[PDB]
RNA sequence: GUUCUUUGUAAAGUGCCUUCGAAGAGUCGAGUUGUUUGGGAAUGCAGCUCUAAGUGGGUGGUAAAUUCCAUCUAAAGCUAA
RNA sequence: UUGACCUCAAAUCAGGUAGGAGUACCCGCUGAACUUAAGCAUAUCAAUAAGCGGAGGAAAAGAAACCAACCGGGAUUGCCUUAGUAACGGCGAGUGAAGCGGCAAAAGCUCAAAUUUGAAAUCUGGUACCUUCGGUGCCCGAGUUGUAAUUUGGAGAGGG
């Protein structure tokens, strides 16, 4: 929810909706970073995932 | 094309064995792709109207497809791009009307 | 000021002119220096050629379609149907070009034609150093002349038929002349219902 | 790929979007030093479309320039000469205000060298640039061989003398009718038309 | 060479040869066409009428040789054969066997008809002929092909 | 011309088959002012106002509406003689 | 309470770079008047002098948003032509190019936009070592707000 310039981000709830992709606007732009072990990330999405 | 090998007139030129050469992907420049036309349905969603556009499709609901053109002429600068526009928010109009 | 009876030059010098006069006295020294780096660049140039193979070509305007002239490179679908790729040829004799099209076959089969007949006369030394050796020949247009074609025979059969050739021109061009107004009229006619 | 909505996006400057933006971000422009450096690019479709990476050796600057004519910066309007040239007040400058914004982020990044610019925003007072800057000393750079031709000598200050974007377009330099004069280089073309050919035995 | 030239044989008189009353001085009259509507008038009009003022209509980016149309008179034609080659034909005269002359290879546009050319049969090809030059060919057994 | 080497199971070229084929925006363009040009209802540039499109767009040396045609593929870049 | 991120600083932090000179020729900006018109203001001088900024051994231009209207041509540059011509001009003085043709030299191209996604494969630096215009290993940093490969319209991509 904090990407600058946010135009990297804003069609991205128009797109998965669009898409029939269940999107999240979550907290976090150094979170999702840690996540994928990087100073900051703008998107993370897992497709595949263990059954 | 069909020259006649006379020097003068309604298609003058010299015969010659034609030979329609391959075509180039240049000539095809402003070609549509179905990507583009997926990316910009999708902007135009998220974007909407410009406020002259705005202007635009109150002037074609009202006064005339011709009242409204001249103006869009005047903005766009041009009456081709303009008539391009009218057409382009025609389009739009049914996608509100007759949703 | 105006006098006697003269042409009415225009003779430009106006403007400073002195300051810009080149005088060519380098004529001979550039001729000179033209040569040093030709010698030069034959040298280490190997056995090739100096020049690059280049097609034959029309050339434009009704001024000048009656000559053929030695065009810029020779088209992709010319090397193609001579057998060989456009990255190849370049790295031998043969300049490519590919911008200008083929729209005349007698032309395009003329190039063709012209590429065959010079890979038969060269030799393509492989990669490593032992050689045929073989002389270096500096030209390649003057091994591959530009000529014109045939048109016609020497003399034949005279055949008349009444036409006047003036008159066809005269009818060729009234008949351009008038072509939009006849159309008109006849829209116009395309236009009379009930 | 985002970048392809980013570039459609930026054609939508009318868009409530859009304008939205355009007030947020040249009022913080405005605030900030005429010259300052760019953390990174506002438009990273619009950098990396002009040859900008993300790479260590690229430098972003913005830049602010004052917009308007060029009021002839003569001493009480005095042009002590024929009337023609007694014009102070409605004279254009022959280079882009973005030709000016170049200059001067690569006069203060002199060790740089300046790639390529586009506009970002612009009030009434004001348009706004960022400039893509390039460091030629960093070895990044040094050993890329798509970015090393920058490295020469020969490019020293190329916004100086209109061989980046902008100037090569005031320069008016392209092929066709429209560019005869200006296209060999202005001067230099008149030059050549203005010579005198003498050979030695005259022609 | 100088040696040669009067301002040698002058060396001695004042004045050069240029008077004492009229001076040659740094130009009277104007520069160059100066008021040629004015005094300088006469010789403008005598020696050059026309002059002065339009005639006729412009044309932008005019090409020239877009109206390349050389000029070929009866007169000659039969010097586009090759001077042998030629007395071949001419004693020969035959619809069968008549010399093709292109024109249009030798450089010429338009066959023009001035002259008389001799009763021996020609294949004349060329754009574009005068109505006459036609009318002559086709006098000696001759034709005319249009070509491009 | 030697001579080490270290490259290889990785790089490249060509035939047909099919589905595709992303192509640069405050730009192009328009108005206007100024300047420049041989460029003339406006040759390039530049200021402010308007501001595109994708069988699009630019050119086509007389303005405009309409119908065609021809030629390239802008708004990012390098390069010896 | 501890650890990130973003932004913004500081240090004689670690290694670098810019300035000034020259300036014949070169790339731009800025810019006259004398003078010509037998006066003069548009025009001319001149897109010249003077002023300013920036390069090199050449600079710039350059692989077409070109020329053309042909039977078409095919990056740039320059010379011979075109031509004192088309056109501009108190249509006055005066100005004034382009296409084709011959020649010199020749040479071509790469990015942006594409999911590597079964593996950021890319890079600066530090440090060790060595056969040191550099090589390899290791560590930090850069980087997914996109570094490589791949493709650049002449195409080309993905599957058979
Ligand atoms: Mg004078
Ligand atoms: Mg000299
Ligand atoms: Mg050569
Ligand atoms: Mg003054
Ligand atoms: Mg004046
Ligand atoms: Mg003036
Ligand atoms: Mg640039
Ligand atoms: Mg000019
Ligand atoms: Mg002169
Ligand atoms: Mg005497
Ligand atoms: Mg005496
Ligand atoms: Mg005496
Ligand atoms: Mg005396
Ligand atoms: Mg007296
Ligand atoms: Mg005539
Ligand atoms: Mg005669
Ligand atoms: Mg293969
Ligand atoms: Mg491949
Ligand atoms: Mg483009
Ligand atoms: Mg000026
Ligand atoms: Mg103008
Ligand atoms: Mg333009
Ligand atoms: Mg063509
Ligand atoms: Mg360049
Ligand atoms: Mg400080
Ligand atoms: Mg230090
Ligand atoms: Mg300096
Ligand atoms: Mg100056
Ligand atoms: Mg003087
Ligand atoms: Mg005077
Ligand atoms: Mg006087
Ligand atoms: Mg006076
Ligand atoms: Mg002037
Ligand atoms: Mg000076
Ligand atoms: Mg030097
Ligand atoms: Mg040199
Ligand atoms: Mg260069
Ligand atoms: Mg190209
Ligand atoms: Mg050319
Ligand atoms: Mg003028
Ligand atoms: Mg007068
Ligand atoms: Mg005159
Ligand atoms: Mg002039
Ligand atoms: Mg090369
Ligand atoms: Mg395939």
């Amino acid at each position: 929810n904090d990407v600058d310039p946010i135009e990297l981000v804003v069609f991205l709830p128009a797109l998965c909706k669009k898409m029939g992709v269940p999107y999240a606007i979550v907290k976090g732009k150094a979170r999702l970073g840690t996540l994928v072990n990087q100073k900051t990330s703008a998107v993370a999405a897992l497709t595949e995932v263990r059954a | 094309t069909v020259k006649t090998g006379i020097a003068i007139g309604l298609n003058k030129g010299k015969k010659v064995t034609s030979m329609t050469p391959a075509p180039k992907i240049s000539y095809k420049k402003g070609a549509a792709s179905n990507r583009t036309k997926f990316v910009r349905s999708l902007v135009r969603e998220i974007a909407g109207l410009s406020p002259y556009e705005r202007r635009l499709i109150d002037l074609i609901r009202n006064s005339g497809e011709k009242r409204a053109r001249k103006v869009a002429k005047k903005r766009l600068g041009s009456f081709t791009r303009a008539k391009a526009k009218v057409e382009e928010m025609n389009n739009i109009i049914a996608a509100s009307r007759r949703h | 000021a105006i006098s006697k009876n003269l042409p009415i030059l225009k003779n430009h010098f106006r403007k400073h002119w002195q300051e810009r006069v080149k005088v060519h006295f380098d004529q001979a020294g550039k001729k000179v220096s033209r040569r040093n780096a030709r010698a030069t660049r034959a040298a280490k140039i190997a056995p090739r050629p100096l020049d690059l193979l280049r097609p034959v070509v029309r050339a434009p305007t009704v001024k000048y379609n009656r000559k053929v002239r030695a065009g810029r490179g020779f088209t992709l679908a010319e090397v193609k149907a001579a057998g060989l790729t456009a990255a190849y040829a370049r790295t031998i004799g043969i300049a490519v070009d590919h911008r200008r099209q083929n729209r005349n076959q007698e032309i395009f089969d003329a190039n063709v034609q012209r590429l065959k007949e010079y890979q038969s006369k060269i030799i393509v030394f492989p990669r490593n150093g032992k050689a045929p050796e073989a002389e270096q020949v500096l030209s390649a247009a003057a091994t591959f002349p530009i000529a014109q074609p045939a048109t016609d025979v020497e003399a034949r059969a005279v055949q008349d038929n009444g036409e006047s050739a003036f008159r066809t021109l005269r009818l060729a061009r009234s008949e351009k002349k008038f072509r939009g107004i006849r159309e008109k009229r006849a829209r116009e006619k395309a236009e009379a219902e009930a | 790929g985002a970048y392809k909505y980013l570039e459609e996006l930026q054609r939508k400057k009318q868009s409530d979007v859009l304008r939205f933006l355009q007030r947020v971000r040249v009022w913080e422009y405005r605030q900030k030093n005429v010259i300052h450096r760019a953390a990174r690019p506002t438009r990273p479709d619009k950098a990396r479309r002009l040859g900008y990476k993300a790479k260590q050796g690229f430098v972003i600057y913005r830049v602010r320039v004052r917009r308007g004519n060029r009021k002839r910066p003569v001493p009480k309007g005095a042009t002590y000469g024929k009337p023609t040239n007694q014009g102070v007040n409605e004279l254009k400058y022959q280079r882009s205000l973005r030709a000016t914004a170049e200059e001067r982020v690569g006069r203060r990044a002199a060790n740089l060298r300046v790639l390529n610019s586009y506009w970002v925003n612009q009030d009434s007072t004001y348009k706004y640039f960022e400039v893509i800057l390039v460091d030629p000393q960093h070895k990044a750079i040094r050993r890329d061989a798509r970015y090393n031709w920058i490295c020469d000598p020969v490019h020293k200050h190329r916004e100086a003398r209109g061989l980046t974007a902008t100037g090569k377009k005031s320069r008016g330099i392209n092929k066709g009718h429209k560019f005869n004069n200006t296209k060999a280089g202005r001067r230099k073309t008149w030059k050549r038309q203005n010579t005198l050919s003498l050979w030695r035995y005259r022609k | 060479p100088s040696r040669f030239t009067k301002t040698r044989k002058h060396r001695g008189h004042v004045s050069a040869g240029k008077g004492r009353i009229g001076k040659h001085r740094k130009h009277p009259g104007g520069r160059g066409m100066a008021g040629g509507q004015h005094h300088h008038r006469i010789n403008m009009d005598k020696y050059h009428p026309g002059y002065f003022g339009k005639v006729g209509m412009r044309y932008f980016h005019k090409q020239q040789a877009h109206f390349w149309k050389p000029v070929l008179n009866l007169d000659k034609l039969w010097t586009l054969i090759p001077e042998d080659k030629r007395d071949q034909y001419l004693k020969s005269a035959s619809k069968e066997t008549a010399p093709v002359i292109d024109t249009l290879a030798a450089g010429y546009g338009k066959i023009l008809g001035k002259g008389r050319i001799p009763n021996v049969p020609v294949i004349v090809k060329a754009r574009f002929v005068s109505k006459l030059a036609e009318e002559k060919i086709r006098a000696a057994g001759g034709v005319v092909e249009l070509i491009a």
